[PDB]
């Protein structure tokens, strides 16, 4: 099947576990990293490898193979460009209003195809979504991807809850990509302004606080500023799906202008 | 018997982007005195208006660093005093040259709009940066010049030509950024905007290629001024 | 499996038989065209849906899933690009020689991935492979893929020859692989000067003339050319295989110069 | 007490995208007579290098249009003199700033290195178009400011040093282009690559950071030289 051989396979550089090399051209080999797969090591494993067969999305990275000899590692394709929190603060690219609205359709579209084939990412943050080449989106990683702890900023208070730590629906996911949204608007981080990690997630996972909304760009349309804010809620019971949350993105990149000052004529010749 | 070389050194001057000494050629080659054709009109306008926007990016830039807060504000004024003397030299030398040579030689409608259109934009950048008696002046002066390329333009040229599209398109521009009233804006790039449209069917295809470009501009800038 | 229910597709445009739609995004769905699927075109169709399920590579056109209700169709990713054909004289984009090698690569290592696959495309032209985005080669149609007319420029003469149109091995894609290399490297499209199809394809079917190699460029090193005269030969019993052609186009790219004129030290600050 | 003003000058005059006027500065500011600094040094080093490089390309261009081939002949050897005459005005009032001002105050190996390094630069781009006897002294002047700035580098300058690889590059670029002897640039942009590579571990994050635009320069450059 995707079963392919270990010999055919070279392993170039240790920059993820994860090992960069070449497979038939550039890939990446995610190795299990303990040489002793325990049965349930096992069971994660073919949990992963169940969950990526089954994804084939153009916003979605490509699931090429998985090695099961003398180590278990899957073969995915490799992206040549920034994991985008690269780009959120800490290389500071300041994308333009116009292409700040395409990330957020293309991870409505890709999350779209994930819950129509019945896969639940789980938790996701903006470092999942890499931005390969020119703006185009791919989802990331799927460890904790399953079909039915260091940065508590984009996961779902619901989701800390865990009363009995089975449920994962799909509003923690809407959660997931709205708060992703909100990042990716406000190119800031939020929560930000303190540095107790305890106690802005026993704030925001009982519902004592929420994130604040208020440092949204001034060019924004008010329309984006409601889709955000049903996005971002303490209650979860009917948060608006992705099939809507699509179609109202798709509803606001058509009615926005790609300009920000009026422009005359060309030169002519 | 100069005229050729004339236009020659414009277009290599073009070529080597000194746009300086093509605009030196273009206005000796009109001011020799003898009917101009569609490739030295165009010559002459892309010469005339790459170097006024360069001039005219400087002064914007300069005014941007100068809203900012103190011997810099002094020194920031002086300095767009300076782009704008050098604008307000190249603008009149431009709009003298057209009031004299130019459009009273006109002979064929399309040379009458474009030379009107040409005219009513130089004023425009004169306006962007002229205030008071002088800015309502020059206003008056647009608005007039583009009006009456407008009436020939809707009397006999064609309503699908790039020139007619691009007069709409200028027209709508200057009635929202300097006469602060979109409302004229928007009507003229609908209608404008709704009668190419309607005769966009039987076009050919350079024409359509040529046209599409001013058709989109009016579309981005109708947005612009729809939206919030 | 990859069965998508028909309810839940749409299809926009007839730009393609292959009809533009959306599908949790823009894909593109290959209708079959005719309302009754005979048993010889149903096994068709089942052919290409196992050719196309084996093949994730990110320079191969990705598989979406198939549509078997009141019609055949194979849900297949939509590129934004220009399918190479364009680029090649139509359009002449004129790329530089830098960008001339990277084309050759990626398509390389698509086909690798593919022949190690066990999967052959069969015949391929300029068009099949998509020029997607930024410089990414994508590969084309595999209507004619199985795994073990109009032009006739870019078909191997053994191909042509089916004395019992029983065989097709990997040396057919190595020539169809060389052929599309020198239309990219040279920009231009030998067989060009006359206009009698029958008669080209008469005497290099049956190996009286060859295409002609010298309209190639100035800049070209001189490994390319002996790349290239590999590739394009009468005979095919040892015909170089992909492995070592993608070897030697990855050494030849390395050795490249990637400046036309000496540069200086750049503008300080 | 002016210094500040110019300076400000200077950089808004760059700011405008106008480097005329930052060069006009750039030199009233060294003809005043006190020690530079190596920010306002940059900034000398910017605006004359933009200038120059905008009339270069131009010269380029022009000598390629006259290239093919029947007035168009002597006019584009015109607009080549033309442009020459340009471009040996601003050179040379370089060079003679550098001498009378500059390098004779200069006080630092890193600032003496730097100023013969500009003074080898400006012969080269006089020698890049010069022809003749003229072409061979300003090729001698070139190669010796090159050669001492090459030799105060060697005794004092750090080897992992910015200024010391772009040296390394002009140098070779030098006597790739003018002295046509590729092997010399060959060796040279080797052993400064050598050198840079030995001392490559203790570079900090920045120093990294620049001193790596050069060394992919000289990479680029001792390909395009070693390839056909």
């Amino acid at each position: 099947d995707w079963e392919i051989e270990a010999s055919e396979v070279m392993l170039s550089t240790r920059i993820g576990t994860v090992y960069k090399g070449k497979w038939h051209g550039d890939v990446a080999v995610k190795i299990l990293k303990v040489v002793d797969p325990t049965p349930e090591q096992f069971q994660a494993f073919r949990n992963e490898v169940a969950v990526l067969r089954k994804t084939r999305h153009v916003n979605i990275l490509l699931f090429m193979g998985y090695m099961t000899k003398d180590n278990l590692a899957i073969v995915t394709q490799w992206c040549e460009g920034s994991s985008l929190y690269k780009h959120l603060h800490v290389q500071e690219t300041k994308f333009q209003m116009f292409q700040l609205i395409d990330i957020a359709r293309q991870t409505a579209q890709g999350m779209d195809y994930l819950h129509a084939k019945n896969i639940i990412h789980r938790d996701m943050k903006s470092n999942n979504i890499f931005l390969h080449e020119g703006l185009t989106v791919k989802i990331g990683d799927f460890g904790l991807a399953t079909v039915k702890t260091g940065s508590v900023l984009w996961m779902a208070p619901e989701v800390i809850r865990m009363q009995d730590n089975n449920p994962f629906s799909f509003q923690s996911d809407v959660y997931s990509y709205g708060i992703v949204l909100y990042e990716l608007m406000t190119g800031e981080l939020p929560y930000s302004h303190i540095n107790n990690r305890d106690q802005i997630i026993f704030m925001v996972g009982r519902g004592y606080a929420s994130p604040d909304l208020s440092k949204l760009y001034k060019n924004c349309p008010k329309a984006m500023k409601r889709l955000v804010a049903d996005c971002v809620k303490k209650v979860k019971e009917e948060r608006p799906l992705f099939p809507q949350i699509l179609s109202s993105i798709e509803l606001l990149q058509h009615s926005l202008p790609k300009i920000n000052r009026s422009a005359s004529e060309p030169s002519l010749h | 018997v100069d005229k050729e070389e004339l236009v020659q050194r414009a277009k290599l001057a073009e070529q080597a982007e000194r746009y300086d000494d093509m605009a030196a050629a273009m206005k000796e080659v009109t001011e020799t005195g003898v009917e101009l054709s569609n490739e030295e009109r165009n010559l002459l306008s892309v010469a005339y208006k790459n170097v006024v926007g360069a001039r005219r990016s400087s002064w914007r830039v300069i005014s941007s660093i100068e809203q900012k807060t103190e011997r810099k504000q002094q020194m920031a004024k002086e300095y767009r005093v300076k782009v704008e003397k050098e604008l307000r030299e190249i603008c009149y030398d431009v709009l003298g040259l057209l009031d004299k040579h130019l459009i009273p030689k006109a002979s064929n409608p399309e040379s009458k709009v474009f030379y009107l259109k040409m005219k009513g934009d130089y004023y425009r950048y004169l306006a962007e940066v002229a205030t008071g008696e002088t800015r309502n002046s020059v206003v008056e002066d647009s608005q007039k010049a583009y009006q009456d390329a407008f009436e020939i333009s809707k009397a006999k040229m064609q309503p699908t030509h790039p020139i007619r599209l691009g007069l709409a398109l200028n027209f709508s521009v200057f009635y929202y950024e300097i006469l602060n009233s979109p409302d004229k804006a928007c009507q003229l790039a609908k209608q404008a905007f709704d009668d190419a449209i309607a005769e966009l069917d039987t076009l050919n295809e350079d024409s359509y290629k040529d046209s599409t470009l001013i058709m989109q501009l009016l579309r981005d800038n109708l947005t612009l001024w729809t939206s919030d």
